[PDB]
């Protein structure tokens, strides 16, 4: 942006993408990831469809929240980032920081762990591995940064 | 150097002006409730929120004894 | 892969002509030599045989 947009947006720090540094953010990643499985459990079905439940609804969410969603919740200056998601406005647009490092890995340990149970079906496994990996690690990668389809 | 402030006294002196176990049962019942609605967002939900999240909670808490 | 980066910046945008243009016209040369203490030093060249 110009100099006047860069000096609205340095002028304050992001309240909508700074929390994300703080104490306990990184375990909240996890915890929530373990309800998932004593709830998709709860309903009682086979353990493949449990383990793909889990995974897709975390993919899902996490995409509809820092990836589909554009500009802040609230008056920022005169918005000063109307046209940027979440995950772009992590540490003032600094790549490949450690917490970019664990909201990558995340997606693929999950995958990683779900394989061993729902591995003996082929589409199962085809759309898992598809929704993994087209709606996880592709939007957070450093080439589609600002690349509006 | 009396002013115009009403004082409110503490529960406790008011338990002690209204003077076995069965009450401490009670209260403690009453200790369980507080925590458990303190400890999730309740203040914030209008009432239907609220009684869903309430339904839910219990339908979790029994199918997981019904299970275990 | 991944866990073995750098953590660089974005690169900035470059210039283009108007800005490179507007630089140049506000930039000032000093002059070749400094005229302002040749005349009370002349007086070496006033005095030679």
């Amino acid at each position: 942006e110009t100099f006047e947009d860069e000096n609205d947006q340095q002028m304050l720090p992001n309240m909508a993408a700074t929390w994300v540094d703080q104490r306990g953010a990184w375990l909240i990643h996890i915890v929530v990831i373990v309800l998932l499985r004593l709830f998709y459990s709860l309903f009682g079905s086979t353990p493949k469809w449990t383990w793909t439940l889990t995974n897709m609804t975390y993919i899902i969410g996490f995409y509809i929240m820092f990836h589909l969603v554009k500009g802040t919740p609230f008056d920022f200056n005169g918005g000063a980032y109307d046209n940027l998601t979440m995950w772009e406005q992590i540490n003032d647009e600094t790549l490949y920081t450690p917490t970019r490092k664990f909201l990558l890995i995340v997606p693929i340990v999950l995958f990683l762990i779900s394989n061993q149970y729902y591995r003996n079906d082929m589409t199962l496994f085809l759309s898992n591995l598809a929704v993994t990996v087209l709606i996880g690690v592709v939007p957070k990668l450093g080439i589609t940064h600002r690349l509006r389809i | 150097h009396k002013s115009s402030m009403v004082y409110i006294p503490t529960t406790k002196e008011a338990k002690r002006r209204n003077g076995g176990i069965l009450n401490t049962i009670e209260e403690v019942v009453e200790k369980l409730y507080w925590t458990y609605y303190i400890h999730l967002p309740f203040y914030l939900m209008a009432s239907f929120d609220s009684f869903f999240l309430h339904v839910f909670f219990l339908t979790i808490f029994s199918l997981s004894f019904f299970g275990i | 892969i991944l866990l073995t980066r750098k953590s660089y910046k974005p690169p900035k945008r470059p210039l283009t002509e108007q800005e490179i243009d507007e630089l140049c016209d506000e930039w000032v040369p000093e002059p070749l030599v400094d005229p302002s203490a040749t005349d009370e030093q002349s007086w070496r060249v006033a005095k030679t045989p």
